[PDB]
């Protein structure tokens, strides 16, 4: 195998690899980085978050609102002490990239604007129009051009880590237009490879989505923490599942049923307020997980159209629309067909971002020494049961930076390791990936990932039964063994994206048991994760204020643990 | 791969010409092949407007001199620039083109000059 | 109800057997809502598994959708087979060397956009200062320009590319003007030596094709032109000087 | 030894005729031929007026052919292609902001075309009312 040394590796091109990447340039001029991913840097799902992202900004707000409004979004899941060092250091990230040359969306006299999101009573999120995660993906790929230190492997799909003694060591990749494999030795590995969306059968999320980067991290007895909790954006797009942003109801867009009824009044985001002025944590600005479940209740007392709701902006204007919601508009446009200035958008709940990710202690290191985790992949223990919305972004950015930073210290005191159990482990990358080729049995890959799909949107959906998820849990134990029986009938070297797609699905497969079984083993009601069941309709403080961890043993059985939750100054009530 | 320290071109003069050649030929150009290359050959003009005794009264005038040194010139190094990048889009190889092209323009730039301080 | 068929003909590739491109023809199920990359990902399902393409967002926001569709440069996930009833005929993003099927070789793309130098550049403001200070009159100096998904359609519609892969590009152009002028940054004399290079904007004919397929609308053709005032001036300054 | 075969598609002197928008571009820098045409024609006439009423009346002959009045219809057609389009491109060359706003080209190519019909009047005016 080829091999090349890196001071630290760094897994993933997202915003939260590429600022790990820069920071870890910025700590250590003469350190040689290894930034790799399976995409170009800017293809990265990144690119597609509309809403914007979150810092205390006006002079009316404070570090605690942000704090509590995250806490309690969260339903008490969320690592205190974590959430603390998150908005304290939001404002200095949003501020970095706007000296790095993000287009945030201006107020007349200069600033900075800030709408609002995610139920946050102080509007903080900074924002540029709706195309915003487009605008911070690129500032961050385009200003890490400049650190010659950022070494790049673009379109190299990283296989599997090395561990010894419980330390990491580098990491084998394929080089996909090549289809060599390749080694990359280095003294810390920053995982920031994404969130799993796409277990599901219908998601917001790109193609590559596919949760490789906790997958690896179950393969060496790291655990994922906090699985079962998957949000559901309450407006996509029906079949497609493509997102129309919240900021269509920021800017005061409605939702109604099929009787023009502004439903969400009934489920406890009541009063109603006037088409001119949303306000916040009301209405269509609801709990998150609410304006989802007002779905639910609203398809059972038959008041969807045929199955859809609507979200009406018309009230908003073409100045205000096309200024910033210009995408949104396009989007309805393209895909369903609406003009949001004469129509409105007919949308429903699509599973969107995966809370739970590889555990990190407050500096994203894992169990392993020198392996970190941040963004998507990780779950430093920020979002709790239920993540605010435009939290997401800042996180990349606030923990990119830490997990850069952290990494380098950690390479720069990690002394060496045994060289002939690294490379049999590296030798023992490759002989899986052989005994994959040679694999046969005619089962069709395309067709388990269509069944895992649909298994999770039945039983690991807004609403959850112990009968559905069992029977969840056992149709994926069920495809587990399929798996075995697949032939990857393409056997080139130069792209061959028949391998790859296969090799994406098994990570599917793993992170999906993992919800699945951490769901049916949370008997409570908390977040986005609902039971409807007798004894688990509520939160249960008593007996699962705690997260769920889940490993995998080599014999694929799918354990638990559980730990506690740091509580400083917000005890739950 | 790519370069990096290029030579700096020298496209921005031509381009330059070409680009004052482009807005007069499309200003007053209209109106001059109007005039001369249809009204005057069809007498489609009152009286002696277009008579070479006007014509030659007109040219002789200083103002004549420099709007038929412009109206001639110009378009020439408007013209010969797009054709020598007509050249290499239909993919024609004409040695030392950037001398034949450019060097006809300043032929032809001499020989008009010659002609408006008259032969 | 029963769907629709569409005979779709892709160009495939494989660089481990063919001497050169071998085209092929798949009938995929079709109603008004399925794209190009809808279909490409039924062929890959059902008929032919050894397809590859580049593909994610499926929302016209990634750019790695890029290929030809009756020899236009578009987007797969933004074609759309409802107006393909006619015929079809999907091939590699034209004026890029082909690596395998649907995938091209990105990295004259790549390495020309590193080669402008798209990022602030002498600006001593530090994050503790607070933000810089930026009106939407001077934001809309460059906002358009700055829509830019790194697609490369422009690439395949430009036939300057094509005659000179050596020419920088226009998207590359457009991004490193869209960084002269944001009023935060400082650093115009440090891209210069590439635009005014003849493989700069003086490798462009204004053939206006770019602007013209360019998926987001950010109008490469008016940045290029602008450059080449801008490298006049430069030219002008420097020669006068 | 790699495995690949980086297949490069060869472009043809004739590429320019698959794509109309490629044709009207090739037809846009034709305007480049009758254009110096008529460069020359003023020339040939200029020598033939200093050359004496004897060589001008050669010259309008020659104007008269009609096949040169068929040319210099051609001419008069190129040269309203080159304006209508060299006035939808130049204002692509220019970067302005109205209250926040990236502006044109309409109110640019209003303005040229404003500008040659009152030079085409004043044109037209000159020579031939006097
Ligand atoms: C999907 C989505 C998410 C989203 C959003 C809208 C949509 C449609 N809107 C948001 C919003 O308004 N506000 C907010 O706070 N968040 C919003 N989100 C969520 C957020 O965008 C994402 O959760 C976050 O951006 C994730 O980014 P991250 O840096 O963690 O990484 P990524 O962009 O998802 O990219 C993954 C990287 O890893 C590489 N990769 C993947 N697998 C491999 C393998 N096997 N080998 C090597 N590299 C790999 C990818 O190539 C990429 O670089
Ligand atoms: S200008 Fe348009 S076509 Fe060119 S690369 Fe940018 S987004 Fe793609
Ligand atoms: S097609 Fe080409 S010549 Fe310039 S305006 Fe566009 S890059
Ligand atoms: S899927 Fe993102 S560009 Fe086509």
């Amino acid at each position: 195998m080829q091999t090349f040394q890196a001071d630290l590796a760094i897994v993933g091109a997202g915003g939260a690899g590429l600022r790990a990447a820069i920071a870890a340039a910025q700590a250590n001029p003469n350190a040689k980085i290894a930034l790799i991913s399976k995409v170009y840097p800017m293809r990265s799902h990144t690119v597609a978050a509309e809403g914007g992202s979150a810092a205390v900004a006006q002079d009316h707000d404070s570090f605690e609102y942000h704090f509590h409004d995250t806490v309690a979004g969260g339903d008490w899941l969320c690592e205190q002490d974590v959430v603390d060092y998150f908005v304290h250091h939001c404002p200095t990230e949003m501020t970095q990239l706007e000296l790095w040359g993000c287009p945030w969306s201006r107020r007349p006299d200069g600033s900075v604007n800030v709408r609002r999101f995610g139920g946050m009573k102080i509007e903080r999120t900074w924002f540029a129009a709706d195309k915003t995660g487009f605008h911070m993906l690129h500032t961050l790929f385009q200003t890490s051009l400049q650190f010659p230190q950022i070494q790049r492997f673009d379109e190299h799909f990283v296989l599997d880590i090395l561990v010894d003694d419980g330390h990491v060591r580098g990491l084998v990749a394929m080089n996909m237009m090549e289809g060599t494999l390749v080694q990359i030795r280095a003294n810390a590995v920053v995982m920031a490879t994404g969130g799993a969306g796409r277990v599901y059968r219908y998601n917001t999320n790109g193609g590559i989505v596919t949760g490789d980067g906790m997958g690896m991290a179950l393969s060496h007895g790291v655990p994922l923490r906090d699985m079962e909790f998957v949000q559901y954006h309450p407006t996509g797009l029906p079949g497609s599942g493509i997102l129309m942003t919240e900021g269509c109801r920021g800017e005061g867009g409605i939702l109604v049923n099929k009787n023009g009824y502004r439903y969400l009044q009934d489920y406890g985001m009541g009063p109603e307020t006037p088409l001119g002025e949303p306000k916040n944590k009301y209405m269509e600005l609801g709990p998150r997980d609410k304006v989802s479940q007002a779905f639910w209740h609203e398809w059972r007392k038959g008041n969807t159209i045929s199955d859809v709701v609507y979200l009406d902006l018309r009230h908003l204007g073409e100045k205000k629309l096309h200024e910033r919601l210009p995408f949104i508009c396009e989007l309805a446009k393209a895909y369903v067909g609406v003009d949001p200035v004469k129509e409105p958008i007919p949308v429903r709940p699509t599973a969107h971002y995966t809370m739970g990710g590889i555990e990190t202690d407050q500096n994203c290191e894992t169990r392993i020494k020198g392996l970190f985790a941040v963004g998507e992949c990780s779950s430093v223990g920020l979002h709790g049961a239920n993540r605010l919305g435009s939290n997401s972004l800042a996180e990349l950015v606030v923990f990119g930076r830490l997990a850069g930073e952290q990494a380098t210290e950690r390479a720069a005191t990690a002394g060496n390791g045994n060289e002939a159990a690294i490379e049999a482990q590296a030798a023992g990358v490759e002989q899986r990936l052989k005994d994959l080729v040679n694999q046969d049995g005619g089962e069709n890959w395309a067709k388990i990932r269509d069944e895992m799909g649909l298994a999770m949107e039945e039983g690991c959906g807004i609403y959850r039964t112990p009968e559905l998820m069992q029977k969840t849990i056992d149709k994926l134990a069920e495809l587990q063994e399929r798996f075995k029986r697949v032939r990857i009938t393409d056997t080139s070297s130069v792209f061959n994206t028949d391998l790859l797609y296969t090799i994406e699905l098994g990570h599917g497969l793993n992170v999906a048991e993992c919800m699945a079984h951490s769901a049916m083993a949370r008997k409570e009601s908390r977040g986005a994760h609902q039971r409807l069941d007798e004894g688990c309709t509520e939160r249960d403080d008593v007996n699962f204020l705690k997260h769920t961890l889940a490993f995998r043993d080599a014999d694929g059985t799918t354990r638990l643990e559980y730990s506690d939750v740091k509580i400083t100054t917000l005890p739950p009530a | 791969m790519i370069n990096p320290n290029p030579k700096r071109s020298d496209e921005p003069v031509f381009w330059g010409l070409f680009g004052a050649g482009g807005m007069w030929s499309a200003i007053i150009a209209p109106v001059m092949i109007l005039l001369v290359g249809i009204l005057l050959p069809l007498g489609l003009f009152p009286g002696d407007a277009l008579s070479y005794e006007r014509v030659l009264a007109f040219a002789q005038s200083f103002i004549g001199r420099v709007f038929l040194f412009l109206m001639i010139v110009l378009p020439l190094w408007c013209g010969l620039h797009r054709m020598h990048h007509a050249m290499h889009d239909l993919k024609i190889h004409v040695p030392a083109g950037k001398w034949v092209f450019y060097g006809l323009a300043a032929i032809l730039t001499v020989v008009t000059l010659i002609g408006v301080v008259t032969i | 109800a029963e769907m629709k068929n569409l005979k779709i003909e892709v160009v495939r590739y494989n660089p481990e057997v063919d001497t050169a491109p071998h085209s092929a023809f798949y009938e995929v199920p079709y109603d008004a809502t399925t794209s190009l990359l809808d279909a490409l990902g039924y062929i890959k399902d059902n008929l032919a598994p050894d397809l590859s393409y580049r593909w994610s967002c499926r929302m016209a926001i990634c750019g790695s959708c890029g290929m030809m569709v009756n020899n236009v440069p578009k987007l797969a996930c933004k074609t759309f087979l409802r107006d393909y009833t006619d015929g079809m005929k999907v091939e590699a993003l034209a004026n890029f060397p082909i690596e395998r099927d649907l995938v091209v070789d990105m990295t004259h793309f790549i390495e020309s956009l590193e080669a402008i130098k798209p990022y602030i550049i002498g600006n001593s403001r530090t994050a503790d200062q607070g933000t810089n200070i930026q009106t939407p009159a001077q934001m809309a100096k460059y906002h358009q320009f700055s829509g830019c998904i790194n697609c490369g359609l422009c690439y395949a519609a430009c036939p300057q590319f094509g005659l000179n892969p050596e020419f920088i590009g226009p998207a590359a152009i457009t991004l490193a003007h869209r960084y002269n002028e944001d009023s935060r940054d400082h650093g115009k004399k440090e891209r210069m030596a590439q635009l005014n290079s003849q493989n700069g904007v003086w490798s462009c004919t204004f053939v206006g094709y770019c602007s013209e397929v360019c998926p987001k609308h950010v109008d490469p053709a008016a940045a290029i032109q602008q450059g080449k005032v801008e490298s006049s001036k430069d030219f002008l300054i420097a020669t006068l000087k | 030894t790699t495995k690949r075969k980086p297949y490069v598609r060869p472009m043809t002197s004739t590429w320019w005729k698959k794509l109309p928008f490629y044709r009207f571009y090739m037809l846009r820098e034709g305007t480049a031929v009758p254009a110096v045409w008529f460069s020359i024609e003023l020339i040939f006439g200029l020598f033939a007026l200093k050359n004496g009423p004897e060589a001008w009346a050669g010259f309008v002959d020659f104007l008269q052919n009609p096949v040169i009045v068929i040319i210099n219809l051609i001419t008069l057609a190129a040269a309203l292609l080159h304006t209508k389009t060299w006035f939808e491109l130049a204002p692509k060359a220019a970067n302005i902001i109205v209250k926040d706003e990236k502006m044109g080209p309409e109110p640019i190519i209003k303005s040229l075309w404003a500008v040659t019909v009152v030079a085409t009047i004043v044109i037209l005016f000159v020579a031939l009312y006097w």
